[PDB]
């Protein structure tokens, strides 16, 4: 979508 | 002096903050490489990659940074990034002569070349401590004024416990100027110039398309 | 402090009062008159040399008349009170094409101010830093210009601590609208050069002198 | 930019 890799990264979380 | 709160607000920000680390590999490529204008671009623009990365995980470790809507957290990570982008390269140059160089014959306009490095004067001349930039940085992250935030008063509940630490710490570490902590937030003011000039640096940037990441987080 | 707050707060009281573009833009070319008469009441800044006089107003007055019609703004709802008298209003400013920005002032400058309910000592405090900027490019010395700015920070700081001991993070909610004024000043002026380049709006002399 | 000028002067 939009914002591909920044969803992607911010859906990962802890370490 | 810091409460028992405000201090393991403090090591959690600092372990989270330590954990910035740029890979051995994108600083070898400092002296090795040559000494290009399309050569220096490439470079930079790996690094500023990596930058967002690792920016974004230090992100994601504040306070209640993941009970913020979805949307906003997307919003608060590019109406940000420029700026603490800008106070990390800041605390590299206050700690080098290569980088420098590199970033001035990379093909940027001239006009912001001066201005730029007239910046991290100004920061060094504060003589910021680790968690004073670690605490500057959070602050610039969780700013409610940026574009598209849907539910600004939620992202003002996790910026302004950090305010009281940075103002309790600022007067610990540097009682001899007691108005230090004002001058941090008045580099808060200055960093705005620097975001709102940024898409223009980018768009006149001389080269022969960024990377994705860097094309979404300041757009195309 | 050799910034007394009072000659700060002296200084605002000093200089008390279709197209809603065209409207803000004759108020502000209006104002610009009157902030020379109120940068003159600050201490310390005619004692400055002109050449850097001229250079803090040039980099300021943006800011410096938008904070002024913000916090006169206060007891409006959902709008701002320009010094010629006239109200505009959120839908009037969408409709005239410039509601982005207009929102923008409404909820981080005109609303904050109202909600923390800041004084004019405050106002005028927060409005002398502004003016009062190290940083303004070509300033024959800004080392004394810095000095000014944290005098001001001294006052403020001791001002709060004094009328608002009960609120001790106060000091920083006030310097906190800073970042947000820069970002909405920079916005304003970007505005304004599109409009004097396309022409669509009459710009009065002294508006037109500080936009070139 | 005269006009400035003209009205930062009073001595
Ligand atoms: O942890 C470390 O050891 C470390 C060492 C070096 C280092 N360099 C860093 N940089 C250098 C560069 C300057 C500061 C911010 C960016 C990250 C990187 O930005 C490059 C940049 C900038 C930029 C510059 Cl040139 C200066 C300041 C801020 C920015 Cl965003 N704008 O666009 C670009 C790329 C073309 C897309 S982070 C970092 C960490
Ligand atoms: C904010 C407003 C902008 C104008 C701005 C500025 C910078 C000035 C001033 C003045 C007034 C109107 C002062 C007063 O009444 O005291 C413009 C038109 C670009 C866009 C719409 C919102």
């Amino acid at each position: 979508e939009r914002h591909k890799i920044l969803h992607r990264l911010l859906q990962e979380g802890s370490p | 002096e810091l409460t028992p709160d405000q201090q393991t607000l403090l090591h959690f920000i600092m372990d989270s903050y330590n954990k910035q680390r740029m890979p051995q590999e994108i600083t070898n490529k400092i002296l090795k490489e040559e000494f290009s204008a399309e050569e220096n671009f490439l470079i930079l623009t790996e690094m500023a990659t990596n930058h967002v990365q690792v920016l974004v995980e230090f992100t994601k470790k504040l306070p209640g940074f993941q009970t913020l809507d979805h949307e906003d957290q997307i919003a608060l990570l590019k109406g940000s990034a420029v700026e603490a982008m800008f106070l990390r390269s800041a605390e590299i140059f206050n700690k080098s002569d290569l980088l420098e160089e590199r970033i001035r014959n990379s093909g940027i306009s001239d006009e912001y070349i001066t201005p730029m490095f007239s910046f991290y004067k100004s920061i060094g001349e504060l003589k910021m401590t680790q968690e004073e930039y670690a605490l500057l940085t959070a602050i610039v992250i969780l700013s409610p004024d940026r574009q598209y935030i849907k539910d600004r008063e939620a992202v003002e509940k996790l910026q302004e416990p950090l305010l009281d630490v940075l103002q309790k710490l600022c007067k610990i570490h540097q009682p001899e100027n007691p108005q230090h902590f004002a001058e941090l937030l008045g580099r808060l003011t200055e960093l705005r110039t620097f975001n709102h000039h940024h898409a223009e640096m980018l768009m006149s940037w001389r080269v022969n398309k960024f990377t994705p990441l860097l094309e979404e987080i300041w757009d195309v | 402090e050799d910034m007394p707050v009072e000659r700060i707060l002296e200084a605002e009281l000093a200089v008390e009062p279709n197209d809603p573009v065209t409207n803000i833009c004759q108020a502000a070319d209006k104002q610009l008159f009157t902030l020379v008469e109120w940068a003159k009441r600050i201490p310390h800044f005619s004692e400055l040399p002109l050449d850097d006089q001229v250079i803090l107003l040039r980099a300021g007055w943006n800011e410096l008349l938008i904070a002024s019609f913000s916090h006169r703004s206060i007891a409006v709802k959902d709008g701002i009170l320009l010094a010629t008298g006239l109200h505009v209003h959120r839908n009037s400013a969408h409709s005239a094409g410039v509601g982005a920005i207009f929102d923008r002032v409404l909820t981080e400058l005109v609303s904050k101010m109202r909600d923390m309910q800041m004084d004019k000592t405050e106002l005028g405090c927060l409005r002398a830093i502004v003016l009062f900027n190290p940083d303004s490019k070509g300033l024959s010395n800004p080392a004394e210009v810095e000095a000014l700015r944290e005098k001001v920070y001294a006052s403020l700081e001791a001002y709060c601590k004094h009328k608002y001991p009960e609120q001790p993070g106060r000091f920083a909610k006030l310097l906190l609208r800073l970042p947000a004024l820069r970002s909405i000043g920079l916005k304003c002026l970007e505005h304004l050069f599109f409009f004097k380049l396309i022409g669509d709006t009459p710009i009065d002399t002294f508006l037109m002198e500080m936009l070139e």
